[PDB]
């Protein structure tokens, strides 16, 4: 049960042969993302959506391999579903971020997601890191990804406590465009969720957005066929 | 009548607090041969009528060696006797090759004690049925424990247990003043024991075949006497 | 013992090798003395192959 | 050697693309089609597992699989040998029998999801597709103006096969 | 001890004893009853309570499986309620987790059957004293109402109801069921059968209804996803319980 | 037939194996009563101790089960200690995997789901207590769950328990700033009910407030029962 | 003392292995005859005939049974698989004797717990050695008892077979020939038709349904 | 008192090892027919080279339970373990079920796992010893 | 009625009554045993029992469990035994665990934990002892008596077995003429036992917290008094 | 002797399984029939009443493969069980030859677990008789029912059921094999019109099925009503 | 359920709860002269092959 180990040895043998911020500010969060990706030096794909849901007010958004920051992602969002539904409470931060913690340390860093939380919950707007290895930090300001130093750079020049809603929406997209500009892994455009503690959730999908068809017959056909289904 | 209601298992006391299932185990010492025990401060010594099943049969061993130092006597449930000597040699074993120290009497005892123990209270077993009588000598002198299959222990100077035990007993009863102060000269304990176990005898004699004899002491490890080496103390 | 003149009284076998110098004769549930058998020969191999 | 070699996908108005280099590479499951490149024994295996799941699950649901579902189970399976993954790159095409939608996505070795709305390379020789596709492709051609588009890119990535595939028919096709 | 006997086993008639008195359980236990529409499904039942001074609002009888899909029950509480756990679990573990959306209602009614019919060949439980109305909304099978019994037997059915009142409601609906009813016409019907099924004081207090419809946006918790979808599963409020009942 | 020896249906439909541990929770002739106020919830048990021998300083049925929890048990005190070490690690479990202080009703939500297991093995007897938890919970306030051998579970207003429950509930229907003027009133209302003008010894009080549960010592029900004897 | 594998009667029988023959004594007739050369084995309107009781576990030995028919089938599907393990771990086919001797041990396991019923099948195995050609014939029995018989009949009516063939047959003027042995085992079935025959060398036929030996043998 | 699996290596290796499928002809060796893993080619020699997270993935939940275990008895002593572990191995030995794969409703409860998934429930995971027979002998040990 | 015929040959079965008629039947069993006493003093806690071949300096019905803790059982032997190594071993690792000896209330409720277990399946019957215990504690000293069916209360005194009532009522007078010193409880058992001799004490003054045979010189002149 | 389904009586004989085929007799007859060029099957649906979703309800007839289906008669919860089981066999069976499943062999199987069911104590027979109608090409089309006990036989028509002594008197009259599917198809209505305990044979008290030409085709009630007048129901 | 509480109940260290190394070492009688196909020691690491080769 569970990942399967069973190609290990093959795989052995035949080888032998992004920026992400969380924004805290006076009555919630932000968390944004540029949408561009990458396999390699070549974007596999614009406009990608990074920004997760754990729950309706728990959102994610993560760095490594994009595969396992979904799938532990979702697993997350089903245990914390779950319990929601268990103890008929809406779920708090704190209870994602230790399932989280305790499920990444349970792989010992084998599962490479590194991850920004961000929620509102019963106690309060709430902006978490969680690192692949299992170790978390609390923060009011957060960035992450090849971007996150210029992020940061942009946070820390224009946080400031009490930020508005507005101001910290700014301020996030801020970060985001300089992550854009000054890093290569990010790019397209600016993914926002904006977590407010006494309101829903607005997500804001592409927040900031910053003839060669040949003549028919040019192929050649060498034969044709019906295929049915 | 009542009694076959509450006697199916060791699990079910009867609305007299009895747990007759234990008695049965108790009443299966009554079946066995008699053995005596006794011992002074320098030794102490097992007697022991053997039985055989028919005039064409060896007589069964009656008596057992944990070690050099201590030994033991069987009366009652032939399997289960196995199972607790076989228990109590791996303990004797065990306990010399980790501590490379001889494992005290009363220790032993104790241990098979605590084994009997667990039978008496899950279903799914059943008490051993076998009386053991231990004798050893050690740092504190010699021993003589009576182990029951209850699950009790008691250190004694002598006893009898098997069928017509009480005859026994009782001779002992009369002469423990006696037997006790035969230190050193462990010949007179013996003969003390066969005479002890010359009372309690139907129907028959003390004979080289039938007797078994047992000795140890402070000068004299663990000795068992047995056929031609009997007929000195006949 | 033959339960019927058609049972072939050559295949009854009621008495058995254990080892070379020791033999065994069954009597009861012929099963359980196949089962003693098999046991008692292991035994006996196992023996030979340890202590030579 | 029949390892490897290069799949695309490609969507249209109303119409789905998908081609190969060309065994076969290219699966369908109803109208969900799946091309992997990669490991010939890793695209047997993933081709039977895949015809055993779904033909599961159109037991199970009375009901032929819809491309998105599909994609996730492609995803899920595949994340399921996270610890020595198959050697592979897969890739879905289909039609959402409800909407109509068109749909194309494809995958890493451990299924995360590019799900790219224009078109989808994957395998040997995909950043020349990429440059490719990129150049040639236009949003919304026509199925015989996107067969000429897809057929003709991958041509020019280097004896192919090309599927258009409508709501209601799928014509197969093969190109030197 | 490696082995129990079954607990569960055929009479001489054919009949699987622990089955009829888990059947007899569920005749034993209040009423509910649900209805499909045409456009939503009624699910409805008396919060029975030994006191008064019980929290009426903690009696959840109705509870929600998935977004789409929830369930009532007649009989042992504590059984519906670990059945409940269980059906969320493996509606999550068994379909989310792999095809990435919620079961439709007639897997999800087949997986607590399956849970429910596996009691009865083990040798260490009874059967659950429980069946089950489940309700739900798939986007190919639409709306969907099913009974679920102890056996871990099932059926699809238009309208029905389990407990005490169960023949008489069975009765009323069948001859007030037809197949133009709208979910306010529904929910009237189902109000009314269950005004004629429960003893004592009806108010909006006693009893507690869910319905399955339209999705509810503002039930979803969040805004700017435009094709993600509101749950269709509703609670109503005692108060608009209340004033259904002035109606 | 095994019906009555295991928790099997009978031709009834009837679990006579937890109707049977029902009766076993009025086997001790104690009754408690459980009442909220504003900001605070108060848990009233008699302590019958009429044996000069007995030593009253021990005879506890309210236990302690979380900084937050308590829970008053009726029923014999070995399955009531049982439950308690049980309940008690099931809420630090709870606090360990999910980060924040378990609710009373998730641990009695709990603890019926064990009750249910208990009610549906065959080799498993139902544990015979009734479990009453009270708590100040951060979200709901004050609240009142009571758990039944047969894993049924519900919230309360109020409670009372054992024998004589019937009497209290209904001098408590005949009735429906500080957590002291809530013990007065719980006390005032069980000494209305049962006709037993209370020793200092012949009560325990437990107290859940904001911050912590905690229980009465004499001393404290000492100055209650004067605070009463004032009116 | 009848209802557990594990108790003995107080005069020693082990009834419920006792009531697992007389579940085998209800089952269809079989009957088995050793020749010289060979061994031979015998025993609603709308079934549907394409889809005989006489089931080769190898190319070189054959397993009958007479009982419950599920049971059986369990039992030869278990024979089948050790005859393939032994033929692989070992590069010699089985023994004819080994492989009754793996059924009776089976048969025997199922009746070491009493959380497990025993199968209720006799089984009636007939074959050759590989390279060899002394005909060999053997009953297993719930109990896990096997024995070898020259002649043997399990079933409905195995009284009056087995009655017919002990006076029929002649343990040292056996059947010398193959028509012979089926003659004697159709006669004996003729007094209560399939007939398989054995032949050294991995050769087994089903006798193709040939009523000659029937019509011979009424006009006898 | 372990948070990693420490005890994850098997210290002894024999052909024997392995009971339940051993060969009949020659009670010393697999019976490679019935393990049905490709032959004999999975050789237990070739238990080399295992991935670093196998062996502490496969038995993490096994040394939390026994952490868990311990620290009852550290704390309440040797009477709370013991219930936890009775009433843990009655559940698993009375629920016997051929055909399911599914993990019982009440071993759930008692794990506290009625509102946790993990890998292992979203993926649980042959012409011989497949059979319901083969797991009649395999749990009551025919 | 006190048989239960119906519902009591199986442990764990409650009766309609709810009562669980093998743990009363154990209960019965310990009417049997040695008439046992246990006595507390303001400084502490005083045992004493009513009780040829057997070797005398080892036939000891007081059980040590620790030199914190003692115990003295009635009914079953084996059972008794079992339950005293059980608390022996629960002792030994709570001092090997804190670095303190075993507080009474915590010892209790190890003790009335792993009795009570035995009461909840058919597997396993309950112990067939009562067993009173005690000593100098942190906070004082305490007596408690656990009896067969788990249950535990604390003890100013405690008697067991089959001359249980009159002890009771002798050692309630005792009580209501003193709402004691070491030395006159010491007295004061051995004449209620009266009402051979062993006997036991823990007090801080007088045994320096630890326990200790009553012996020699202070058992003849108990005897004296009695 | 009948307490426990591993007991033998002193006859020799398993009640507990004589019971879980007594079972049988309950169920609303099921009916099979094999024709020249392909299979009929039908089934009662006893269990009726207005208010259930006869559209949906698909409660008897359950296809386990291509070219394979089965009729259930017995315990829907156990029928279900082993249909997914069967399913799974099936699909493990194409995953590793590539190649359909001969209808006998996934016979074999289903029929190996229910005896399973009836040798170890802790579990009961499964309440349920399938009739498995399919085709494969090395027998063609062929047709199977099992019992509670893990027997099974192959026919060329038969009943299953409340009243199959009835059912398969009426067969054995009127069956010649000869005959082709849509007159087996009437065979079958004809067969069951005259065996049910109902006044009349209305179209919702019946499931239908045909396997032949290869398809396999579960009537929707429209086409069953067309089929029943069209026979003169 | 003794069974279970003894195993709740300075063995550990020497590791003589192990019964494959009582047996090795003879505390648990003669069986490691009693079983056919006698059992090997193999070294308790990542790479035992590697542990051998360098004998």
């Amino acid at each position: 049960a569970g990942l399967s180990f069973d190609n290990y040895q093959r795989n052995n043998f035949l080888a032998e042969n992004t920026t992400i911020v969380g924004v805290k500010f006076n009555n919630g969060v932000v968390i944004a993302a540029d949408t561009r990706s990458t396999q390699g030096p070549i974007v596999a794909d614009k406009n990608c959506a990074k920004l997760h849901r754990i729950s309706p007010k728990i959102w994610c958004a993560g760095a490594g391999t994009a595969a396992d920051t979904e799938a532990v992602t979702q697993l997350i969002g089903s245990n914390i579903e779950l319990h929601s539904l268990y103890t008929s409470r809406e779920p708090r931060v704190v209870s994602a971020l230790q399932m989280l913690k305790q499920h990444l340390f349970k792989y010992q860093g084998h599962i490479g997601a590194y991850l920004i939380v961000a929620g509102v919950d019963p106690t309060g707007s709430h902006l978490f890191s969680i690192h692949a290895h299992g170790s978390t930090d609390v923060g009011y300001y957060l960035s992450l990804g090849s971007g996150s130093l210029a992020a940061m750079a942009v946070l820390e020049s224009h946080w400031k406590q009490d930020l508005t809603k507005e101001e910290a929406i700014k301020l996030a997209s801020d970060a985001i465009q300089a992550g854009i500009w000054n890093d290569l892994g990010s790019g397209s455009n600016v993914d926002v969720c904006v977590m407010e503690i006494g309101k829903d959730a607005e997500y804001l999908r592409n927040y900031l957005t910053p003839s060669y068809k040949f003549p028919r017959g040019t192929t050649a056909v060498l034969k044709e066929s019906i295929v049915n289904i | 009548m009542f009694r076959n209601n509450y006697d199916g298992d060791t699990v079910t006391f009867s609305p007299t607090g009895r747990l007759f299932q234990v008695e049965y185990a108790l009443e299966a010492i009554k079946q066995g041969s008699v053995t005596v025990g006794l011992r002074s401060n320098t030794h102490a010594v097992l007697v022991a009528l053997k039985r055989n099943a028919d005039e064409l049969s060896s007589y069964q061993k009656k008596i057992i060696k944990c070690d050099e130092h201590m030994g033991l006597s069987l009366a009652g449930l032939a399997p289960d006797a196995r199972v607790l000597s076989n228990y109590l040699r791996q303990q004797c074993n065990y306990s010399s090759l980790v501590f490379n120290r001889k494992l005290a009497v009363e220790r032993a005892g104790h241990l098979l004690c605590d084994k009997a123990q667990k039978n008496t209270q899950s279903y799914g077993g059943r008490p051993y049925g076998v009386g053991l009588l231990i004798i050893g000598y050690d740092k504190s002198g010699a021993h003589l424990l009576e182990f029951q299959p209850s699950g009790n222990v008691t250190e004694l100077y002598g006893t009898a247990i098997g069928a017509r035990s009480q005859g026994a007993k009782t001779y002992l009863e009369r002469t423990l003043d006696t037997f006790i102060k035969i230190d050193g000269n462990p010949d007179e304990l013996i003969k003390a024991g066969v005479e002890a176990i010359s009372q309690s005898l139907r129907d028959e004699s003390l004979t080289v075949d039938n007797l078994s004899i047992a000795i140890v002491g402070k000068d004299t490890p663990f000795t068992i006497y047995d056929g031609e080496a009997v007929a000195k103390y006949i | 013992r033959a339960t019927s003149p058609l049972l072939e009284s050559d295949s009854i076998e009621k008495i058995v090798e254990i080892d070379r110098h020791i033999g065994c004769a069954m009597s009861g549930l012929t099963a359980d003395a196949r089962s003693m058998i098999e046991h008692a020969r292991t035994a006996a191999v196992t023996h030979n192959l340890y202590y030579d | 050697s029949i390892n490897g070699g290069i799949v695309v996908a490609m969507t249209g108005k109303d119409c789905v693309a998908i081609a190969c280099d060309l065994f076969e590479k290219i699966f369908h499951y109803g109208h969900v089609f799946l091309g992997i490149t990669g490991l010939a024994t890793d695209v047997t295996t993933l081709n039977e597992m895949f015809r055993y799941k779904t033909n599961l699950y159109k037991l199970k649901e009375e009901r032929a699989i819809e491309p998105e579902t599909f994609t996730q189970l492609v995803s899920s399976s595949l994340y399921e040998r996270r610890f020595g993954p198959y050697f592979v790159g897969p890739v879905v095409a289909g039609i959402n029998s409800k909407s109509g939608k068109p749909f194309i996505a494809g995958f890493d070795l451990i299924g995360c999801i590019d799900e790219a709305k224009d078109f989808i390379v994957s395998g040997t020789a995909s950043d020349q597709l990429f440059g490719m596709c990129e150049s040639l492709y236009e949003p919304n051609l026509e199925p015989e103006d996107l067969f000429e588009t897809i057929s003709q890119a991958l041509l020019n990535a280097a004896g192919a096969v090309v599927y258009i595939i409508k709501k209601d028919e799928v014509v197969k096709r093969y190109l030197k | 001890d490696r082995y129990s006997f079954s607990l569960t086993t055929f009479s001489p008639s054919g009949k699987l004893g622990q089955i009829d008195y888990a059947l007899t359980a569920v005749k034993q236990g209040v009423t509910s009853l649900g209805i499909k529409a045409t456009n939503g499904v009624v699910i409805a039942t008396e919060k029975k309570s030994s006191s008064p001074l019980a929290m009426s609002e903690t009696l959840s009888k109705v509870s929600l499986l998935t977004p789409d899909i929830g369930a009532v029950y007649s009989g042992m509480g504590p059984d519906y309620r670990v059945l409940v756990d269980k059906s969320r679990k493996v509606a999550h573990t068994s379909y989310k987790r792999i095809y990435g959306e919620y079961p439709p209602t007639k897997l999800l009614v087949s997986e607590v059957a399956k849970i429910m019919q596996e009691a009865t060949q083990s040798g260490g439980v009874r059967p659950f004293g429980v069946s089950l109305l489940i309700a739900g909304h798939d986007e190919f099978n639409g709306f969907s109402l099913y009974q679920v019994d102890p056996s871990g037997s099932y059926f699809p059915w238009k309208a029905t109801a389990i407990g005490k009142g169960s023949v008489a409601a069975k009765t009323f609906l069948e001859k007030r069921w037809n197949d133009e009813l709208e979910l306010e016409d529904a929910i009237h019907i189902a109000l009314l059968t269950l005004k004629e099924s429960v003893e004592g004081e009806f108010n909006g207090d006693t009893i507690e209804l869910a319905i399955i419809g339209d999705e509810n946006p503002d039930l979803l918790g969040y805004t700017g996803i435009p094709t993600d979808k509101g749950p269709r599963f509703r609670k109503l409020t005692s108060q608009e319980i209340n004033d259904r009942l002035e109606a | 037939g095994y019906d009555r020896h295991i928790t099997i249906f009978s031709p009834e439909g009837r679990l006579y194996q937890v109707e049977y541990a029902f009766k076993a929770t009025n086997q001790t002739n104690i009754n408690s009563l459980a009442v909220r106020g504003k900001d605070c919830t108060v848990v009233i048990s008699q302590k019958k101790v009429p044996d000069k021998l007995l030593d009253p300083t021990t005879v506890s049925y309210i236990f302690c089960i979380s900084r937050t929890i308590g829970m008053v048990v009726n029923g014999p005190i070995p399955d009531a200690r049982n439950a308690a070490l049980r309940a008690k690690a099931e809420a630090a479990e709870f606090r360990y995997k999910y980060g924040y202080d378990m609710p009373c009703d998730v641990l009695a939500k709990r603890m019926a789901n064990l009750s249910q297991i208990y009610t549906q093995r065959a080799y498993m007897r139902p544990l015979g207590v009734i479990l009453t938890f009270v708590s100040v919970d951060e979200e709901l306030g004050p609240s009142i769950y009571k758990t039944d051998p047969a894993g049924y579970y519900v919230g309360y207003k109020a409670t009372a328990t054992g024998p004589k429950q019937q009497e209290i509930t209904t001098n408590l229907e005949n009735h429906f700033e500080s957590w002291e003027k809530v013990v007065e009133f719980a006390i005032t209302h069980m000494i209305d009910a049962l006709g037993t003008e209370f020793s200092k010894n012949d009560l325990e009080v437990g107290v859940a407030t904001k911050d912590k549960f905690f229980t009465l010592s004499a001393e404290n029900i000492e100055e209650r029962l004067v605070a009463i004897a004032e009116q | 003392y009848d209802r557990a594998l594990s108790i003995f009667s107080p005069d020693g029988h082990i009834f419920q292995v006792e009531y697992a023959l007389e579940a085998v004594k209800r089952g269809t007739c079989a009957v088995g005859v050793k020749g010289k050369n060979c061994v031979v084995l015998g025993c609603l309107k709308l079934q549907d005939t394409r889809i005989s009781k006489v089931s080769k576990i190898d190319s070189h030995v054959v397993l009958s049974f007479s009982g419950l028919n599920a049971d059986s089938r369990i039992l030869i599907e278990k024979a089948r698989v050790e005859a393939q393990s032994h033929r692989l771990t070992l590069e010699d086919p089985v023994t004819v004797e080994y492989l009754t001797r793996y059924v009776a041990g089976v048969q025997q396991r199922y009746t070491q717990s009493g959380g497990v019923r025993p199968f209720g099948v006799s089984t009636l195995i007939a074959g050759f050695d590989p390279r060899d050609d002394e005909p060999k014939l053997y009953q297993t029995e719930p109990s896990g008892i096997y024995s070898s018989w020259s002649a043997q009949t399990i079933g409905r009516n195995s009284k009056t077979v087995r009655e017919f063939l002990e006076k029929n047959y002649d343990r040292k003027e056996p059947p010398a020939t193959v028509e012979e042995c089926v003659k004697l085992t159709v006669r004996s079935l003729l007094e209560v038709i399939e007939i398989t025959v054995v032949k050294p060398d991995s050769d087994i036929v089903a006798l193709s349904s040939e009523e000659i030996n029937q019509y011979v043998t009424q006009i006898e | 008192m372990n948070i990693v699996p420490q005890d994850t290596f098997k210290s002894q290796v024999s052909t024997d090892q392995d009971k339940s499928v051993l060969s009949s002809a020659v009670p010393s060796l697999p019976d490679t027919l019935r393990q049905q893993e490709g032959g004999a080619v999975p050789l237990s020699t070739q238990l080399n080279d295992r991935h670093p997270l196998e062996s502490t993935l496969k038995n993490w939940e096994t040394t939390q339970r026994q952490r868990q275990m311990e620290q009852y008895r550290q704390i309440f002593g040797i009477a709370e373990p013991m219930k936890r572990t009775m009433e843990m191995e009655i559940v698993n030995r009375t629920d016997f079920n051929p055909l399911s794969t599914n993990g019982s409703i009440h071993r759930d409860i008692l794990l506290n796992k009625e509102c946790s998934i993990d890998w292992e429930d979203v993926y649980p995971g042959t012409m011989v010893g497949d059979d319901v027979h083969s797991k009649i002998e395999k749990q009551l040990g025919i | 009625t006190s048989i239960g015929t119906g519902y009591d040959l199986s442990n764990s079965v409650f009766s309609p009554d709810g009562r669980n008629f093998q743990v009363e039947y154990a209960v019965k069993a310990v009417e049997n045993g040695t008439t046992s006493i246990g006595i507390k003093c303001n400084d502490g806690v005083v045992f004493a029992v009513e009780k040829k071949l057997l070797v005398p300096q080892k036939n000891v019905k007081i059980q040590v469990v620790d030199r914190h803790i003692g115990c003295v059982y009635s009914g079953l032997i084996p059972d008794g035994r079992h339950l005293v190594n059980r608390g022996r071993e629960e002792a030994a690792s709570f001092k090997k665990l804190y670095k303190t000896p075993i507080p009474i209330p915590a010892f209790a409720d190890r003790l009335g934990q792993y009795v009570q277990a035995h009461t909840l399946y058919n597997s396993v019957r309950p112990f067939g002892v009562s067993t009173i215990f005690g000593g100098v504690d942190k906070n004082g000293a305490h007596l408690y008596m656990l009896e067969p069916s788990g249950s535990y209360w604390g003890y100013k005194g405690a008697a067991t077995g089959k001359g249980r009532q009159s002890a009771k009522a002798e050692l309630e007078k005792l009580v209501d003429h003193h709402p004691l010193s070491a030395r006159e409880a010491v007295k004061q058992a051995a004449k209620i036992i009266y009402l051979e001799l062993e006997i036991s004490w823990c007090s801080l003054s007088e045994t320096n917290g630890l326990h200790k045979f009553v012996k020699g010189d202070l058992l003849q002149e108990a005897i004296d008094f009695a | 002797y009948d307490s426990r389904t591993t007991i033998f009586s002193p006859e020799g004989r398993l009640y507990q399984v004589e019971y879980a085929l007594e079972s049988i007799s309950h169920a609303g007859t099921a009916i099979g029939i094999m024709a020249s060029d392909g299979i009929v099957l039908a089934a009662e649906r006893k269990v009726t009443s207005t208010l259930l979703e006869q559209d949906t309800s698909t409660e008897k007839l359950y296809k386990l493969n291509d070219k394979i289906a089965v009729a259930v008669a017995g315990l829907t919860a156990d029928a279900e069980i082993l249909i997914n089981t069967a399913r799974i066999h099936a699909q493990n069976y194409l995953k590793t030859y590539n190649e359909d499943i001969p209808v006998e062999i996934l016979v074999r199987r289903l029929s190996d677990i229910k005896q399973g069911y009836t040798q170890h104590g802790g579990l009961r027979p499964f309440g349920v008789s399938f009739i498995y109608a399919g085709y494969d090409d090395r027998y063609g089309y062929q047709l199977y029912t099992s019992n509670p006990s893990g027997n099974y036989t192959g026919w060329k028509a038969i009943s299953v059921g409340a009243n199959t002594s009835a059912a398969q008197t009426l067969l054995q009259m009127d069956y010649k094999d000869d005959m082709k599917v849509d007159d087996a198809i009437e065979l079958a209505l004809k067969t069951l019109s005259k065996t049910t305990d109902s006044s009349a044979l209305t179209y919702d008290r019946l499931e239908f099925a045909t396997i032949r030409k290869v398809y396999q085709k579960i009537f929707k009630p429209q086409e069953i009503k067309d089929i029943l007048v069209k026979t003169g129901i | 359920m003794q069974a279970i509480a003894d195993s709740f109940s300075l063995v550990k260290e020497l590791q003589y709860d192990n019964e494959q190394n009582l047996e090795s070492d003879f505390v648990t009688g003669a069986s490691q002269f009693q079983r056919l196909a006698p059992s090997l020691t193999v070294p308790p690491i990542a790479s035992p092959q590697q542990f051998l080769r360098a004998h």
